[PDB]
């Protein structure tokens, strides 16, 4: 039952470790597309603030 | 051969070759000291971080400004600006490019001769030039009359222009610029609970009041909304988290620019001693200075501080006197492509001063009429 | 040797879960973000064009 | 020639020559004397046994520990210590060896004092050096910044290092060690019906702490599969039989590190001190000392105190950092490893104290720049 | 009627009626909680201790300060407190009689406004006000123009004013004060063999800090003494016995006040900080500041403190101008000296925020002119 187990915890972290390396993926491309977000917020928002400035003057 | 146009300003030298679209090498004018020990051996620590390299190591790092305003007060870390700027950013050697330099009005005369003799010794320039950092603004906007307003990080003046003939006794100089922001920037936000001292994150509290400071068309109605609504507030992310959120001081410190009093000066608004400069001149010219106003210096970069002063010297100036305030994108760096224009000029050749020259009738070449 | 194995392993996958519950609440809270970017900046957009008629005419 | 890296630590002492992968010597720091008469006549058994082989004879001596809390307090114990090091250990004489030794932060100058007085005189050592345990542990680690947390038998010590610069204010310093957990064990094992007391049987406890015990990631979440559960109870076998099973006492007795009331002290957990600690440093650093938290000394082998610490501070850090936490297989021996290291470099060799400079200027010669 | 004068300070609050020469309830701002089990039934045991009760059982509880840097940080502590000096140090109904407190320059707005809040809410008071400390400190020194140097428990501050006008762009403030001098002292006890870490032995540290440290003339000729002679070592004896013996960290320790690098910290010592705000006054107040220095707070008791700032002045100052320093003896309790003189002044009866004004303009009323 030893080496059963051994066998058991062998083949559980080669699968949870292929799953790991597959989220680490998801989770860099996820935040890459969180900053590019956030830079067209950030643009939006101070453009229209702008224009907003000029509609007013 | 060609030309090297610096702009040491104050907080940021701007450098690069003459007829260059844009300079070449930005960076800031501080200098780092390592106020520690350091505990590890065989590092070799050097004993002084210049330019950039300072700002990646703020942390353990006492940083000086060697310009306080305008003038220098500090001669070794100024050279070893100079140096760093020579021998690294640009990767030049000196020994066969005349250099042109800028400088505000009415500074001392010290400081001029000063800064011609170590360009003449230390680094043996072939030649060099000082100019004035409102004609080359002037320049840069492809005009020739008007009034220019450069306000800078370290001094702020107005140098009004008609025709190409200066007019001296009508330049008005004024000591609050953008450092004096930082630091009433600083002061006020501990009334919100953030205590900023250490000079590493004032550079912290100096890319706040980049970020999110802006001018206010008009002050009592934008205080009114503030303390009644909270959609002005805004949030900023420090370098080690806890985001901070910055309400009403938000267009409080620039204004200070037309409400010196808040720093304490007696000195009036930048709008009325733009006003005062218009009138000091003579009355034949005033329409063409009213229609010809200029901006400049990183300070006027404020979102809507053209439409308050437009607003504001509308209210001072006549009714049937049109006013126009020009505002190009690159404000910033205008004196440097001003600079570089008129270093490229055929005619400015013969303007410079020769090595043979100063050696022969000393340091004070520079003030006599071979300015 | 065999059941010192098996308890790393578990602690490992143990770990390895909860990293994923972390990753999972992170994905929530990065896609609420995203959303809320995205109607914002189209917001500013239709807004942007309004005000661009309105500073024409 | 070549040098020599002795490290007292506490508890374990570890010695070998410079430039090797791993110390040749390691044996426990104690000192034993038999407690009984002795009637066999002819023998003639020595007065005093001293290291590893006191272990062999353990039931018949009574161990003493020289130091307590990295302070030496029996100095001639410390003495018979290193004569057994260097002579019956290596095998060496230290006439032509300099001496690197390993010392804790925040310890009375007078200890530092008598160490090198006993070295220079004693055994006539050529030159020695003293160093401090979070460098040597940074060094190993091929790091040059980060937060290292030592934690022996004797003391745990957080110091953050940043670029090779130290941060004095900011090194904090806990009492709380492996010692006062084999206490704790003793302590907590009475209440199952097991009682240990002679000083014999503390090494049988600390045995059975570490080969059992784990640190948990949560508590209260063990504890109630522990009330239910009997998966967690592991049977041990002493060294006559009797074997005794242990149930949650073995997750319990590492808890003290973070929830030191248990054993009445008032500071805080490790992962507070450590927070408190980061906090403590510059602004503009924190990320990094984040980023590079560096883990070394015996105490620090608990199975799963890695992830422990990282879940708690995590939970007191901003949600905006990515924590990381380094424990190298190696732990126990990492600051001879960094030790080796240093003795190894070539930019070193000035920095040792020699004879003539111990002579010219006194046993306080160690206090000056050569820390 | 008469009104109240109450003190919070930093660790110690002092209030009594208005219109006597000396507060008449002086005691530690400490709050208590047992940290123990209690096993005797029917003791009764309270489970929260203030005030200079908590001091009498130090070994059994665990001490909070309310108040970190001026700012307080735990408003249920002090509400405690609070109720504590109402109720039984001072045994009078808040109910009817007004209430003066006072406060540090540049305290973030919500602390201001939260002990409005709950000063009218909970206690129900009439009406109260709040002052700066440093203007209450001129009152009580009977002048009416010099820069006043405030140094307390939590902060530091120096104050401009002149003929009665204060100029709120020289107030300069400090975060160094007595507590980081008490745990510099902890720090630097080690180096002999004394541990002070639990919140009980800094009572005993303060102690010893108040009892024995003095402030040098000169550094580095008192440190030569120390180390050549042996004159200064001075013995004190703990509330047990085994008499500690302290040397040249006896005058060491406030040395931090004019060394802050000591402590880590960027900013200069107070005697420069006095210095510079004096330069960013006028021109034509200067002589009369610097003939009028004025010294308030606990923290400025230190024997010999006044000269060794007069000739650091004299130093920095230019030689044809006179510095003068005052010194009362009653130096800790100026403040509410100026306090209760104010409080006496027939005028001020006119300057109360009255309960129906809150009420009807809000917690804001207090930021407005009425200040
Ligand atoms: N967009 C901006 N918003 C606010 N402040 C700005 C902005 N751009 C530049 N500044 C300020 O301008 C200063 C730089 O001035 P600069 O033009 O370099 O003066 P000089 O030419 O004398 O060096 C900086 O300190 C910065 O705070
Ligand atoms: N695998 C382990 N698990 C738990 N504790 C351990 C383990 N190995 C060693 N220790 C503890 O570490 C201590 C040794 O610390 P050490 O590294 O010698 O400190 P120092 O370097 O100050 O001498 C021992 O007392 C022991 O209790
Ligand atoms: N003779 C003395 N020597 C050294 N320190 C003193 C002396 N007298 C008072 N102190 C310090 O002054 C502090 C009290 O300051 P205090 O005036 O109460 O400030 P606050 O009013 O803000 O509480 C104490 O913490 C103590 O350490
Ligand atoms: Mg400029
Ligand atoms: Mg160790
Ligand atoms: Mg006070």
């Amino acid at each position: 039952e030893a080496e059963k187990a051994a066998d058991e915890s062998e083949r559980g972290m080669k699968v949870i470790e292929s799953r790991a390396q597959k989220d680490e993926e998801k989770m860099e491309i996820q935040e890459i597309q969180l900053k590019e977000a956030k830079h067209i917020a950030e643009d939006a928002d101070r453009k229209y603030e702008e224009v907003a400035r000029k509609l007013v003057i | 051969t060609t030309a090297l146009v610096c702009d040491n300003g104050s907080g940021l030298v701007k450098a690069g070759f003459a007829g260059d679209d844009a300079p070449r090498a930005v960076f800031p004018s501080i200098v780092g000291r390592p106020r520690h020990q350091g505990v590890m051996v065989g590092m070799g620590q050097k004993d002084s971080y210049v330019g950039d390299e300072a700002q990646s190591k703020r942390g353990i790092l006492t940083l000086k400004y060697p310009i306080e305003h305008g003038i220098i007060t500090n001669w070794d870390d100024m050279e070893k600006i100079w140096h760093h700027t020579f021998y690294n950013e640009l990767r030049v050697a000196p020994e066969e490019h005349p250099t042109l330099l800028t400088e505000a009005p009415l500074n001392p005369k010290a400081n001029r001769e000063k800064m011609t003799q170590i360009m003449f010794e230390t680094f043996n320039v072939p030649a060099m030039y000082v100019a004035i950092q409102a004609v080359l603004s002037l320049y840069a906007s492809g005009r020739t009359t008007g009034i220019v307003l450069d306000s800078g990080d370290g001094v702020t003046h107005n140098v009004p222009i008609y025709e190409g003939y200066a007019l001296p006794h009508a330049i008005m100089r004024l000591d609050l610029a953008g450092r004096d922001l930082t630091d009433y920037l600083m002061k006020i936000l501990t009334e919100r609970g953030y205590s900023f001292v250490t000079t590493a994150e004032r550079e912290i509290v100096r890319d706040i009041k980049e970020k999110l400071c802006y001018v206010a068309l008009d002050f009592e109605n934008e205080m009114a909304t503030a303390a009644s609504s909270s959609s002005l507030e805004k949030s900023y992310e420090l370098p080690d988290g806890q985001v901070i959120t910055i309400g009403n001081e938000r267009f409080r410190c620039p204004e200070t620019l037309f409400q010196p009093s808040f720093i304490g000066m007696e000195s009036a608004g930048i709008h009325e001693t733009t006003y005062n400069s218009i009138m000091k001149c003579d009355i034949d010219i005033r329409k063409d200075l009213y229609a010809n106003n200029v901006l400049s210096g990183g300070t006027t970069m404020y979102p809507g501080i053209a439409d308050r002063m437009q607003k504001e010297i509308t209210a001072l100036a006549p009714s049937t006197m049109k006013i126009k305030i020009i505002a190009p994108p690159e404000r910033k760096y205008s004196v440097w492509i001003g600079g570089s224009i008129l270093a490229s000029l055929s005619t400015f050749q013969q303007m410079w001063i020769s090595k043979q020259e100063y050696d022969e009738a000393g340091p004070s070449i520079v003030h006599r009429k071979c300015f």
